[PDB]
């Protein structure tokens, strides 16, 4: 199937018609997405099959065909871009200055941008085009708005 | 049965639409991977 680096929609035919359940990143022959998009199920790419290789429900990440490859990090100062891939709509870059999720185990960057649930897995990029995390695991704040963590894995 | 479809290249777009705020929030992460607000 298609192994070209880039951003991809994750589709299913299980429900009514074809439905987009998420998005992911193909880089160095590995497909990266959020665990809640696939629940660790195998994927199809044309005539080929992609099998899960690594995953963790708590980080809410999964990689296919190989280990997690994305290691860039938000510098804590600069604006970033969400390369949003909404269901039934063209991929679009949205620039923003991330907020912060403060936890008992350290702080994480967060983007306050609201897109449909099927946009989960859309990459967040730095000025060099490097993927610093995936969008789609976050919280709903006081006024009903959505804020996603900038979720990044570890490159072994 | 899930499948993937290419949607584009991963590149920084110069002069993209700039929006969204930058909130600083206290959160907790449970064993199931769910974030919640800490007050
Ligand atoms: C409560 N869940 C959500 N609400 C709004 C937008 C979302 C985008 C991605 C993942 C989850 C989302």
């Amino acid at each position: 199937g298609e192994t070209t680096d880039g951003v991809y929609r994750v589709m299913t035919r299980r429900l009514l018609g074809s439905t987009q359940v998420g998005v992911g990143v193909m880089q160095e022959g590995v497909f990266h997405t959020m665990w809640h998009v696939t629940k660790g199920a195998a994927l199809r790419s044309g005539e080929g099959r992609l099998d899960p290789y690594w995953g963790d429900v708590k980080q809410d990440l999964v990689s296919y065909c190989g280990p997690w490859k994305l290691d860039a990090a938000w510098d804590g100062l600069s604006e970033v871009q969400l390369l949003a891939v909404p269901p039934g709509e063209r991929a679009k870059n949205i620039q923003t200055l991330p907020g912060i999720f403060k936890t008992k185990d350290g702080d994480i960057g967060a983007v306050a941008l609201d897109y449909p649930a099927g946009t989960s897995g859309s990459p967040i990029l730095d000025k060099c085009g490097r993927v610093i995390g995936l969008y789609g695991n976050g919280v709903v704040i006081k006024n009903g708005s959505y804020v996603s963590a900038i979720t990044q894995g570890k490159r072994e | 049965d899930m499948y993937i479809e290419r949607a584009g290249d991963i590149t920084w777009e110069k002069d993209a639409e700039v929006t969204g705020n930058s909130p600083r929030l206290d959160v907790a992460l449970d064993e199931s991977g769910d974030f919640s607000l800490v007050e």
